[PDB]
RNA sequence: AAACUUUCAACAACGGAUCUCUUGGUUCUCGCAUCGAUGAAGAACGCAGCGAAAUGCGAUACGUAAUGUAGGUUGCAGAAUUCCGUGAAUCAUCGAUCUUUGAACGCACAUUGCGCCCCUUGGUAUUCCAGGGGGCAUGCCUGUUUGAGCGUCAUUU
RNA sequence: GUUUGACCUCAAACAGGUAGGAGUACCCGCUGAACUUAAGCAUAUCAAUAAGCGGAGGAAAAGAAACCAACCGGGAUUGCCUUAGUAACGGCGAGUGAAGCGGCAAAAGCUCAAAUUUGAAAUCUGGUACCUUCGGUGCCCGAGUUGUAAUUUGGAGAGGGCAACUUUGGGGCCGUUCCUUGUCUAUGUCCUUGGAACAGGACGUCAUAGGGGGUGAGAAUCCCGUGUGCGAGGAGUGCGGUUCUUUGUAAAGUGCCUUCGAAGAGUCGAGUUGUUUGGGAAUGCAGCUCUAAGUGGGUGGAAAUUCAUCUAAAGCUAAAUAUUGGCGAGAGACCGAUAGCGAACAAGUACAGUGAUGGAAAGAUGAAAAGAACUUUGAAAAGAGAGUGAAAAAGUACGUGAAAUUG
RNA sequence: CUCUAGUGCAGAUCUUGGUGGUAGUAGCAAAUAUUCAAAUGAGAACUUUGAAGACUGAAGGGGGAAAGGUUCCACGUCAACAGCAGUUGGACGUGGGUUAGUCGAUCCUAAGAGAUGGGGAAGCUCCGUUUCAAAGGCCUGAUUUUAUGCAGGCCACCAUCGA
């Protein structure tokens, strides 16, 4: 999900405050990996060996 | 300007890819649109 | 095609010094052929006779190096312990 | 594996050691009643015959074999052109048997080895 | 490298031969003026002047092959 | 009044979902595990019957050689040309291979351009260029030819 | 003036070999932080690490006692399970948090001296002279035997010589194992609806191989493969067995005679600080500066005192273990084009930014392409008859198809 | 026949895209008149040519350097694409043409700076280059040639880099 960065910028421009475009962004959203509302992002349970 | 040696051959890389997309391309796929992204333009980008 | 590769290995040098210079003497129609279009059929014979005609000269050379003397020179049979520098 | 996908993998990217076994297509029955094997490897001047298909039951050689492509160009299953030009015409080799085996040089030392 | 590819044979070279003199060549990139000038005086049989260079924007060096009074032109261009 | 307006039916038409698909995964399990001055990974620009161009090749260019493997002619390909049918040639290996250029490297520069120092070889009027070859002043290390200061302080004059 | 030489300090050019770079993870060392928590709060703590730089290797990296138990007893390093939130520290607030003992795995041990003060027959070395091409010859620096012993001091504890050779090693030969090439892969045919049979119906066999995927439809027998047997040809990397020399040289075991041995100082630690939360605070550990002894010195969390125990300040060493850049195989309650690798497809290629970079649109016939001859209308676009083919109710923009849009 | 997980959608000035909306409405690029006839053609105000007029002429004339790099050129096309048509274009596609001792690409002085080695010191770096260095004259010995070239001895009187 880290793998793009996007930024928050909010009014001004056509953005939210929510990371979708900032370093790149298409439809690879988030600064990290955020945004599970957010399509491209991450996920709410990302699932993990460790449990 | 005045052009030095090894920048000329870069130059004359990009003005020979400013040739079209490869016709082999849809020979393989046949109709369906593949596009592509490079050659140059001369009032848009230069080379590097 | 034009020569042969373990032709020219049990050849003698004194055979070896004809095999340079006439090889490369239809080189000069193999020039000719690209400026009026090329073709396969005339144009294909251009490549081994660059080394294989010059390493089986340094037969002769290798085969008499073991039986040299000084200090100083590299590039014969120095680069060879590359993989033995541990 | 067990994959749809990554089996095929080794089947595409066959090295030409491989591929002259993956031209394959059966042997017929008295071929099998005459040596014992199974299959052997699809060459040109075969005479050929189509197993399932609507084309039954029918006489043909082959014209090419093709390394990369796989598929044969089978004689006597022939149509035209818009031009009209009578061509042998494509199958993939599956869709075949092959009625001719060889004797040659050494295919009858090859058949016939260390093992048959 | 090495220096001489070839002429360069073109309906331009047909110019510059009947009139102003010349074999328009095109060689390989780092062949200079000396050396594509005594490399032509050995290998061609024509005797030979100043010789010019001149890259275009193909990348490929071209040569501009001046010739001698006693020799021809159209016999010196025209034996390939 | 059904043009403008609304609904249904019959007859279709411009847009276009999801799933079975699929030479592509992910994750997990077992066994092995880098190349290079003898010129690395990588680009340039050459090499077809016809040719955009795959794929191989690259001054004995769809290869190059010896042996075990009958019908060869890769790919877009249909076709045309050429050779053979009970010893054509296919594939693994070993040997051949190494155009220009990138560590790149005669050297500076803005990769595929482009010029110095020395030796060898060839031509020519003494001269100058060409054909071609090499290095801590392209990293390090050794032997041989062969060097100095100064003191505790030498042997003889 | 003048004649003849050694060590400190401490060079430059010719001429065999040897080497550069491209790369990921794993570890050791060094300059060496912080967002943060006690809801805050300069000294708990993010932390000896990031980031940057240096160092070593194929494993890194460690280690064989200046140890524990506690008078009963034992004896390296490393990994795992018991252990331990115990024993302590911190506004005793977040937090951090051992050791010992028993069991399991795999467990072998060595290099330096009576210091050092060091010199020759010969062994024997770094540099270097003559010969002038790694072969022959010569000198100094020097290591122990040795030519041959002390210095500063001490004990009754204990050692060394001499003889027999054997084992290792080296040489020679065989067996076992590994690698590579090469070959047979078992088991199958019929019938019927039909466009194709892998369904249904009928009769058998292999199966060790019925995991899998591909195959004109569901598969053991159609295919690619697998289980299982066989021809030989090379190699010493491992393992086993056998043979020769007692190896004119090096060590151990066995047996006999005769007689007596040691120590490493900038360290122990210190005025004071500190790498450690200095608190009564071990140890790990030495900034500025100095500085100690071998019947004597040191470890065991205060000191007098007593008992058990170890002997540095030079140095080395196998495994249990950590991890990937390349390749192959198999599987996991593991996707089926909004998922997942950037990308299934000419996705880094029409493009955009000076710029390590960002980076979209984007899958698709059938058995066979036969991809519409021919005829007719229109100017090409467009519109109708006719052929090919299993079906054209499959027509190339080629699956199923809804709605806004739109007759 | 029963056990297991990323397990029920209307919403944070959200998120992945198409489509709706104002709307076929405005805009359609700074007020340097345009009128008329032809060539060619399927189509002509625009290409191209003629007749005629507006207009500027210290520039609508002429012409070099940086910067860019083949865009000029001839050939060749009307599809996508040009604020419209379009017979047209650098869009589209293919090849050619650019010949220097001669015009620029050098030394030394300034702004200013670089290369190399060891140290002072914690690095950076400053310092050394200033004496040898670098360059030149004179003398001697061995070898070789049409010539030559080298080694040793001797000469104090000068020393950083860039228009």
């Amino acid at each position: 999900g880290h793998q793009t960065s996007a930024e928050s910028w909010g009014t001004g421009r056509a953005v939210a405050r929510i990371p979708r475009v900032g370093g790149g962004g298409t439809g690879r959203s988030g600064q990290g990996a955020f945004g599970n509302m957010c399509r491209g992002g991450r996920m709410f349970a990302p699932t993990k060996t460790w449990r | 300007a005045q052009k030095s040696f090894r920048i000329k051959q870069k130059m004359a890389k990009a003005k020979k890819q400013n040739r079209p997309l490869p016709q082999w391309i849809r020979l393989r796929t046949n109709n369906t649109i593949r596009y592509n992204a490079k050659r140059r333009n001369w009032r848009r980008t230069k080379m590097n | 095609a034009g020569v042969k590769a373990y032709e020219l290995r049990t050849k003698s040098k004194e055979q070896l010094a004809s095999q340079l210079v006439d090889l490369k003497k239809e080189l000069a129609e193999l020039k000719v052929q690209k400026l009026s279009r090329p073709s396969l059929p005339k144009i294909k014979t251009v490549r081994k006779s660059i080394a294989c005609v010059l390493t089986v000269i340094n037969e002769q050379q290798a085969a008499a190096a073991a039986a040299a003397a000084a200090a100083a020179a590299a590039a014969a049979a120095a680069a060879a312990a590359a993989a033995a520098a541990a | 594996s067990s994959d749809r996908r990554k089996a095929r993998k080794a089947y595409f990217t066959a090295p030409s050691s491989q591929r002259r076994v993956l031209l394959s297509a059966p042997l017929s029955k008295e071929l099998r009643a005459q040596y014992g094997i199974k299959a052997l490897p699809i060459r040109r001047d075969d005479e050929v015959l189509v197993v399932r298909g609507s084309k039954k039951g029918q006489e043909g050689k082959i014209s090419s074999v093709y390394r990369l492509k796989f598929a044969v160009q089978v004689d006597k299953v022939t149509k035209e052109k818009v031009n009209g030009a009578s061509v042998p015409i494509n199958l993939h080799p599956s869709k075949l048997v092959i009625t001719k085996l060889h004797l040659d040089k050494d295919r009858k030392a090859l058949i016939q080895r260390k093992g048959g | 490298y090495k220096v001489i590819e070839q002429p360069i044979t073109s309906e331009t070279a047909m110019k510059k031969v009947e009139d102003g003199n010349i074999l328009v060549f095109q060689v390989s990139m780092k062949a200079n003026k000396y050396q594509i000038k005594k490399a032509v005086k050995e290998l061609y049989e024509v005797d030979v002047l100043k010789v010019n260079t001149l890259v275009r924007p193909n990348g490929t060096k071209k040569a501009y092959v001046r010739l001698t009074a006693d020799y021809d032109a159209l016999d010196i261009a025209n034996r390939i």
